[PDB]
RNA sequence: GAAUCAGGGUUCGAUUCCGGAGAGGGAGCCUGAGAAACGGCUACCACAUCCAAGGAAGGCAGCAGGCGCGCAAAUUACCCACUCCCGACCCGGGGAGGUAGUGACGAAAAAUAACAAUACAGGACCUGUAAUUGGAAUGAGUCCACUUUAAAUCCUUUAACGAGGAUCCAUUGGAGGGCAAGUCUGGUGCCAGCAGCCGCGGUAAUUCCAGCUCCAAUAGCGUAUAUUAAAGUUGCUGCAGUUAAAAAGCUCGUAGUUGGAUCUUUUUACUUUGAAAAAAUUAGAGUGUUCAAAGCAGGCCCGCCUGGAUACCGCAGCUAGGAAUAAUGGAAUAG
């Protein structure tokens, strides 16, 4: 019917606090956060093919 | 009579449970052989493959020829006899065609004035037949 | 595993037979008297009010001094007439069983929106009411069976967005002004 | 003698649909069925589909 | 054989009573016969009943009102606990308003108002109305 | 627990919770607190994969996906944000789980018109009928933006447009009887066909094939098959057994079942009560998810108030009252 619509509200004390007890979705939806772009799956294949090499080999796999 | 006193619960359950054989709906749902002897095996339809149409004559008073097909199943092998059911439904079917077959209302007994027909066709290669039959598909 | 729940119940029982004439008719009078789309809507106002009277023969078994007799008999009778099917003066368990499913078709939104004159025929005000022109308290109802309690029956007024109550006109008067 | 077959069928002649009025759907349908059997109490039973 | 005395007893008085007639022997008398006898003469169906002594099980002369319907026993002697004793009246008794079912309860015997109101079990012994 | 259900019952429960089991078949073990572990080894059988023929590697009844089997069952999607789990850990990981897609398995809600004037019909000023007329109302759809959320999507919200044959078109089954609805019209002539059942059709078909009408339930509705009620046609409640299906040729007889009266007017059974009994589901309390299915929330002007009930849970075992009914026990060589 409109007119109405209910949130919530969180008022921290100074923004330091903010960025620390934050989640870092919210964080990032005033462009304070920034995650790395990178697929789980891209990430997924990434850590099998670090199993099969041992050692300093690694990084540059 | 019955026995009615107190202790009587083995002799009254062990009774009814041997005089439950003596009726037809409990012995054949419950010895297996008939579940052993219709080609479906228990189940609702089943595809075959149409190996011939065949004429069957209706039982007397009536005077027709009722279309049917003698379908072998694919799922065991068994050869049966489906009822073609509607007017000229049997120019849609060709042979080695592949058809499903369901029951004919009767749940497994024979049904009207065709004698040893208890089946009839229901999708005639993938395509319904009440489609084929009002225009709404093509083969 | 899933978070999910799978609680549901049917509302309405098809009758046992399918034909008969002093059924039918008797199902099609409700339906015009109180403008119902199919006969589901009279069954499940029937189908309302058979667990009400299974709630209801069930205590009347129990004796009068029994505990949940006098609990879930008394919730039964403030919720039948805090919906306005029940009259305070008859507040003994036996009246619930001289009910009819007529009583609470009479609370319908779609009865009460006509029966306040808000409309000019109960299939109008049936249409009035999923067009989002009808507001009870503070609140758009597009719901033909909600059954309004007793407690908000002076509450029933025409919508605010609404051209019948309040401004702005429909979007036929306004193109038609545009035109002209 | 599997030959005649979709023979009535075949000969029956065809005629065409004629393309009349919407019915109505619905609510507004069970309108006209409380109004063409309770309202019309004219003196006379008569089937609805006699001829 | 004769296995329950109270079966011979009720039969015997629900013979006489369709027959017209105003009083019935009942061979041997029970204390339990006597016990049935009371709670139906207390809600009044029958008379004043003899009770004669012969130093043996005695028998019993049971004046009759010209009320009664049907009364009958219930065989075994199932007992009945007060959750399913509603579940007795509507199979047994002809409506709520009256009739009753005879328990044995461990205060007596008892007609089954009385059981509701001193809130105990007990089997069944028959029923009249 | 689920479906059906007057009372009793009957049938189902692979399936999200608890418990068990197995990881192609069997068998043997290592490590460890915990395994006879299989997203650990070791054999042999079955199968199958690379190969330079020397050898090497295997276990989707994990999520997806494919083949096969069939009447029969979804995307090789996004994410650790919620729920929680593990680790040395406030930071890492989780195809557990969550979110989207496919989804007429099903369940809840609910459009496909409303009104007015005429033309008319009626009824004792009210109402009905119309391929007549009239501008009023809205969603479907299109579509900015916000919101939603891990980021989205959908719903909710609000601009912009969006209806007259409001062509923005409601189907599925029927119309002899059971059983709601035509002795309409045309074709066919025991043919083609229908028909669960009785039946219909051999030249005026109330039943076929069609058109017209009509009925039923309606965004759903036929059909097949399992099954429940109907079924007092399995009968404990509650069936029958002279002639309809049926009492053994006759008697004895052990189990089994059942047992006369009697007394205050020892062990049990019984009855009542108390405990202890996983939630979910069911019954049911409270509460305007816009209603309802649901959900456990919410409500009242610095915060405050308040819920998250109760019942039921066969039998068996435990506990305290009752002592009728029903068993049983004491003193006869008096030991
Ligand atoms: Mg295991
Ligand atoms: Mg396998
Ligand atoms: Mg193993
Ligand atoms: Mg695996
Ligand atoms: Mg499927
Ligand atoms: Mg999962
Ligand atoms: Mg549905
Ligand atoms: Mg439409
Ligand atoms: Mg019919
Ligand atoms: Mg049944
Ligand atoms: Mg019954
Ligand atoms: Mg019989
Ligand atoms: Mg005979
Ligand atoms: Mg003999
Ligand atoms: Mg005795």
């Amino acid at each position: 019917g409109g007119g109405k619509t209910t949130g919530f509200g969180m008022i921290y004390d100074s923004l330091d606090y903010a960025k620390k007890n934050e989640p870092k979705h919210r964080l990032a939806r005033h462009g304070l956060y920034e995650k790395k772009k990178t697929s789980r799956k891209q990430r997924k294949e990434r850590k099998n093919r670090m199993k099969k090499v041992r050692g300093t080999a690694k990084a540059n796999v | 009579g019955k026995c009615r006193g107190l202790r009587t619960a083995r002799k009254l359950r062990s009774h009814r449970r041997d005089q439950k054989w003596h009726d037809k709906q409990y012995k054949k749902a419950h010895l297996g052989t008939a579940l052993k002897a219709n080609p479906f095996g228990g189940a609702s339809h089943a595809k075959g493959i149409v190996l011939e149409k065949v004429g069957v004559e209706a039982k007397q008073p009536n005077s027709a020829i009722r279309k049917c097909v003698r379908v072998q199943l694919i799922k065991n092998g068994k050869k049966i006899t489906a009822f073609v059911p509607n007017d000229g439904c049997l120019n849609f079917i060709e042979e080695n065609d592949e058809v499903l077959v369901a029951g004919f209302g009767r749940k497994g007994h024979a049904v009207g004035d065709i004698p040893g027909v208890r089946f009839k066709v229901v999708k005639v290669a993938n395509v319904s037949l009440l489609a084929l039959y009002k225009g709404k598909k093509e083969r | 595993p899933v978070a999910r729940s799978w609680v549901c119940r049917k509302t309405y029982v098809t009758p046992r037979r399918p034909f008969e004439k002093s059924r039918l008719d008797q199902e099609l009078k409700l339906i015009g008297e109180y403008g119902l789309r199919n006969k589901r809507e009279v069954w499940r106002v029937k189908f309302t009010l058979a667990k009400i009277r299974k709630a209801a023969r069930e205590l009347l078994t129990l004796d009068e001094k029994d505990p949940r007799r006098l609990f879930e008999g008394n919730a039964l009778l403030r919720r039948l007439v805090r919906i306005g099917v029940l009259d305070e003066g008859k507040m003994k368990l036996d009246y619930i069983l001289g009910l009819k499913i007529e009583d609470f078709l009479e609370r319908r939104l779609q009865t009460q929106v006509f029966k306040l004159g808000l409309a000019k025929s109960i299939h109008h005000a049936r249409v009035l009411i999923r067009q989002r022109h009808i507001r009870v308290r503070k609140q758009v109802v597009n719901i033909p069976s909600f059954i309004v309690r007793l407690d908000s029956q002076k509450h029933i007024d025409f919508s605010l967005r609404s051209p019948y109550g309040g401004g702005r006109p429909g979007r036929v008067k306004r193109k038609n002004a545009k035109k002209g | 003698s599997l030959a005649r077959a979709g023979k009535v069928r075949g000969q029956t002649p065809k005629v065409a649909k004629q393309e009349k009025k919407k019915k109505k759907t619905g609510r507004a349908k069970r309108r006209m069925q409380y109004n063409r059997r309770f309202v019309n109490v004219v003196p006379t039973k008569k089937g609805p589909n006699a001829n | 054989v004769r296995m329950n005395v109270l079966a011979d007893a009720l039969k015997s008085i629900n013979n006489a009573e369709k027959r017209g007639k105003r009083q019935v022997l009942i061979r041997p008398c029970s204390k339990v016969i006597v016990r049935f006898l009371t709670v139906m003469m207390k809600h009044g169906y029958i008379g004043e009943f003899e009770i004669i002594d012969d130093h043996r099980a005695g028998k019993i002369v049971v004046n009759l009102t010209g009320r009664l319907n049907k009364c009958g026993v219930i065989s075994p002697r199932f007992d009945v606990q007060l959750k399913d004793l509603e579940k007795w009246q509507n199979n047994l008794l002809p409506s709520r308003q009256f009739g009753f079912i005879v328990l044995t309860t461990s205060a007596g015997i008892m007609d089954h108002e009385e059981a509701r109101r001193k809130h105990t079990g007990g089997k069944i012994l028959g029923f009249f109305f």
